[PDB]
RNA sequence: AGUGUGGAGAUCGAAGAUGAUUAGAGACCAUUGUAGUCCACACUGCAAACGAUGACACCCAUGAAUUGGGGAUCUCUAUUCGCACGGGAAUAUCCUCAGCACACGCGAAAGCUUUGAGGUUACAGUCUCAGGGGGGAGUA
RNA sequence: UGCUGUUGCUGUUAAAGGGUUCGUAGUUGAACUGUGGGCUGUGCAGUUCCUGGUCCCGUCCAUGUCGGAUUUG
């Protein structure tokens, strides 16, 4: 069992897809994830710490035996399409756009939903989902900038949440990683779909 | 001059449910209303028929709330077919991806170290 | 694991879960109070028979040491790698 | 009764100075401490724009790549004289704390 | 002006147990602070110490296992005759089962339960539940 | 009304027999968001209800004074569980209705210890406890068997529904306001499961949520 | 602010005078003006003398700043100025001590927070000052 | 009546921190002289010898860079 260690293609992609770069400033938490600075001021993430949070997330998710429990969200356009297809391959429910306050905590409503797990692109721009996830006993798995407020966020993956390309990989690597585990994909070979298929629209 | 949510809403159910109403003509787009819709008064249709043509005309401008079933072509208009592309256009076939002096000190410390096809500036 | 009668009859109403970070009891009324079930893995990378689950108390999530605390636990459990 | 400000309307915290020589108020004469009083620095044109075209026309040296002088003065207002002049107005409780400082 | 070096010591342990810390670092160790801690450690309310030498007064580093609810010092150190364990049991401890009152006796620093059995009385130091 | 339609996963696992007791709902800390979850799990002849206080409350408007009635309900099995809801309405009868409900939604476990050698069944709170709803906090102290409940008129009832036979109290604050007094004794009864006693320190082994085991049985009921 | 003896006496200005305002209006406004405002030497000790928060000690998370001093760069090393009060001055990155300030918990609430009103019914670090319904009265 | 409060009160705004500093009676006051050993039988926790179920080495492939297997390894 050296399996689910990262390896030269995994790294290259991130290094190529720029997921390793942070915003200029820094929160207290997400310092252990930060590695040094650049001359541009940006923070750089350990590809090591980043990685192990991914399989940890992926092990949380592959332990959900009804994938309609898991709930993936973002309010960021750049993260709207990534949510979508990831939710097809893995099966998870998804809600993008503007999270309606109250979907978890209002019974009477029809759109009321009771997930086990939540996944959020941005711990800032989704504060309304995380907050209500705290009322209902929902663990949270968040892709986090160096900045991200980690209030009520149980498992936080360091990423670029900024920029289209940086996010699409990060759901692409999860779904790939999640499916190498659940749903039987052949670990020996590159996987089927293209990252191009997780990217934001505009014409 | 301003249309109540009743005019607004019902007229969104028509355009959602009828593409018989097409021409910017208030008069054509009216005569399709009253047969299909019962509002029990004329002004409602006269209002509804007026706003129903605003919706259609504007659809040609761009999308409008209560989006049409044409999304089938919208969605699948995403054409994922590419040479690899971007992922392996990024490794740029012997062109190392730009990597900082730190992100080198990142790699050289990693067990994996630096994945091939990785350059610095 | 509860207060026993002199006759040996377990007298508790129920035995609450304890945060695996702080070792505080999780109370019925505490609505953060998470379980996080990580699927246990075996060679070739397939899930089988995974019991390891974490319990975090409502207190700790709201300050944002949940993440820091789940790093500490998964490392004591060996679910993670320090490097 | 209730404290309306953490600041008590001053630039002076407790364990700082303690006195702060008072100044006269533009428009009134009210003495208020130099912290309290509401300062504004002005940079005012001598002449209304349509009065410039007249004078800037009538001058041999002035008005081309060279401009006119301006009036430069600080103004320090009593907190009464400031509200009446509308240079400052009351604000809703949530917005009471906003500092514009100088930015651009 | 460190008046009582237990007062300072057991607060830190108390107020850093209420925060869930894994370890506490206590500023002025002393012969009493250790003997008090070793009573806490006997009943399972503390894992480990390090007593570090500064050459002057040490620094104790205590590993907390999460099992302490409170640590007091009783400042004036009132006396106990062995008939007075019922006051202190009654006033300062939550139940008549699980609390402990720590005393100085002729025989040393020990619990109120180690004292009832040896029949010494002494002066009160503190408690821990 | 009719046979009623569960709106939440736990209401479904309750209507099916597959959640048989509150101490499963209490263990995995879960909101009871629909009251008929209580009516099933507790056998009847057990739940017992009273109204602590009902007092009118007036919003000042133009013209008169809009008056609402705020009402406090108290529910418990005389073993264990208790809850206290407080709701409001435009007339008493409605307020008493909503109060009856919110009391069942708030039921909470009460712990019972001894004052002494542990014999028979527990008669008291296991340890000293306070809870504070306002200016008014209500301290609950263990008591020797047979003392009976020593407490004001109001907390006697709140303590009788929970099943505590023997307790000394003292309540500091303005205790006249039974809005707060009623919740303060309640909040103190909560804490009896917050406190970690050397009994309760040993590792439990985790278990799976009811809604996680039965997640499959839930998806066929939803879908 | 007052008070005593000398000085000073520009400005402002209790009292005072005058004109307005007003039903009345020495009031508020305007032209004045004495004591005073200023100084030395003596008294007085009566402030919303306020942070309405006693003093000494400990514990306590975060973000950008700021004033002293110091250290490193000579993984961070770098910018601009050039015998003479100068092997210098300022800046940048990071650290550090010391000062004024812009998460828990507590609180009746307003709010307080490593500058506490936190670490208190789970009540105990030390010393001290003041309070005990409102008046009468800080009076006799 | 925890409305005299040692147990046990309150003092930013409700009644209440002296205007500041020095200071006697008075109260309070930092650490240290200090794990005693060994023998027997018996309960606990942390190097002989045996495992082959791992990772490391290596082999075969070579795969431009995310297969692998290979026996003694």
């Amino acid at each position: 069992s050296k399996v689910l260690r990262m390896k030269e293609s995994d790294a290259q992609k991130l290094l190529a897809m720029r997921c390793h770069i942070g915003t200029r400033n820094q929160s207290s938490a997400m310092k252990k994830y930060i590695y040094g600075r650049t001359a541009e001021g940006s923070h750089i993430i350990d590809v090591h710490m980043m990685w192990e949070k991914l399989i940890l997330a992926a092990r949380v998710i592959a332990a959900v035996e009804n994938p309609k429990d898991v709930c993936v969200c973002s309010s960021r356009l750049y993260g709207t399409r990534a949510i979508y297809k990831f939710s097809q391959h893995v099966g998870t429910s998804f809600h993008g756009g503007r999270f309606i306050p109250g979907t978890f905590t209002n019974q009477i409503q029809k759109k009321f939903v009771q997930p086990r797990v939540l996944v959020v692109t941005d711990p800032r721009t989704d504060h309304q989902a995380i907050r209500e996830a705290s009322l209902v006993n929902i663990p949270v798995i968040a892709l986090c900038d160096t900045d991200a407020p980690l209030e009520y966020v149980d498992i936080a993956i360091p990423c670029n949440n900024r920029g289209i390309k940086s996010i699409g990989m990060m759901y692409w690597l999860l779904a790939r990683e999640v499916l190498r585990l659940r749903g039987t994909i052949v670990r020996s070979v590159p996987w089927e779909e293209k990252v191009d298929l997780f990217f934001y629209r505009d014409p | 001059k301003i249309r109540t949510k009743t005019v607004k809403r019902a007229s969104r159910q028509v355009v959602e449910k009828y593409y018989s109403k097409l021409n910017f003509d208030f008069y054509q787009n009216k005569r399709v209303v009253m047969d299909v819709t019962i509002a029990e008064s004329k002004k409602l249709k006269n209002k509804i028929a007026g706003y129903a043509t605003h919706i259609m005309k504007r659809l040609a401008r761009g999308p409008v709330r209560g989006i049409s079933l044409k999304l089938q072509e919208e969605e699948r208009e995403r054409r994922m077919d590419h040479a690899p592309a971007t992922s392996d256009v990024d490794k740029a076939i012997q062109s190392g991806v730009s990597v900082d002096k730190k992100t080198m000190q990142m790699l050289q410390r990693l067990e994996i170290g630096v994945p091939r096809r990785v350059k610095r500036a | 694991i509860g207060m026993f009668n002199e006759e040996g009859e377990n007298v508790d109403l129920y035995i609450p879960r304890k945060c695996h970070a702080t070792n505080t009891l999780i109370e019925a009324h505490d609505h953060a109070a998470v379980q996080i079930s990580i699927a246990n893995v075996g060679p070739n990378g397939v899930i089988n028979g995974t019991t390891t689950t974490l319990c975090i108390a409502g207190y700790l999530r709201s300050q944002g040491e949940s993440d820091h605390a789940i790093n500490h636990i998964t490392i004591d459990r060996g679910i993670m790698r320090i490097k | 009764m209730t404290t309306k400000r953490r600041n008590h309307g001053r630039s002076k915290p407790a364990h700082s100075r303690g006195r702060v020589k008072p100044i006269h108020c533009f428009n009134c004469g009210r003495l208020t401490p130099k912290d309290k009083a509401v300062g504004r620095f002005v940079v005012r044109r001598m002449l209304d724009a349509a009065s410039a075209r007249d004078v800037a026309e009538a001058s041999p040296v002035y008005g081309a790549n060279f401009p006119m002088p301006k009036l430069y003065m600080k103004q320090r207002f009593c907190i009464a004289c400031a509200i009446h002049s509308r240079t400052v107005r009351a604000r809703p409780v949530g917005n009471r704390k906003i500092r514009y400082t100088k930015k651009v | 002006t460190m008046m009582s070096v237990l007062a300072n010591a057991l607060r830190t342990i108390a107020s850093a147990e209420r925060r869930g810390k894994r370890q506490v670092l206590i500023r002025p160790s002393s012969k009493v602070v250790v003997k008090f801690l070793q009573v806490m450690q006997k009943h399972g309310y503390i894992g480990e110490f390090e007593i570090i030498d500064d050459h002057r007064a040490g620094k104790i580093v205590v590993n907390l296992n999460g099992r302490l609810n409170k640590c007091g010092a009783i400042c004036p150190r009132f006396d106990c005759a062995t008939t007075d364990y019922e006051k202190w049991m009654k006033n300062i401890l939550p139940s008549r089962q699980f609390g402990f009152v720590v005393l100085t006796t002729s025989l040393g620093i020990m619990d109120h339960e180690e004292a009832r059995s040896r029949n010494t009385g002494g002066k009160v130091l503190g408690f821990f539940y | 009304e009719k046979e009623w339609v569960p709106c939440t996963k736990l209401g479904r696992l309750v209507k099916a027999q597959k959640v048989t007791s509150l101490e499963e709902i209490f263990l995995f800390s879960m909101p009871i968001k629909e009251h008929q979850i209580v009516d099933t799990l507790i056998a009847e002849g057990q739940l017992h209800d009273e109204m602590m206080k009902i007092y009118p409350v007036q919003k000042a408007t133009s013209a008169g004074q809009r008056t609402r009635f705020k009402a406090f309900n108290v529910v418990g099995d005389c073993d264990g569980h208790i809850g206290i809801g407080a709701r409001v309405g435009k007339e008493v009868s409605l307020a008493i209705r909503a109060s009856m409900i919110a009391a069942k939604l708030n039921i909470v476990p009460v712990r019972r210890g001894y004052w002494g050698n542990k014999i028979g069944e527990p008669h008291t709170i296991p340890m000293k406890v306070t809870g504070k709803c306002g200016s008014v906090a209500v301290r609950l102290v263990p008591a020797p068997r047979g003392t009976g409940i020593v407490a004001a008129p109001v907390p006697k009832k709140i303590l009788e529904f929970a099943g505590v036979e023997d307790v000394y109290t003292s309540s500091r604050g303005k205790t006249r306001t039974h809005g707060n007094l009623i919740m303060a004794t309640f909040y103190a009864l909560r804490k009896t499961y917050g406190f970690l006693t050397p009994d309760l320190w040993a590792d439990t082994e985790p278990s799976r949520d009811p809604t996680d085991e039965h997640a499959e049985l839930l998806a066929e009921m939803t879908t």
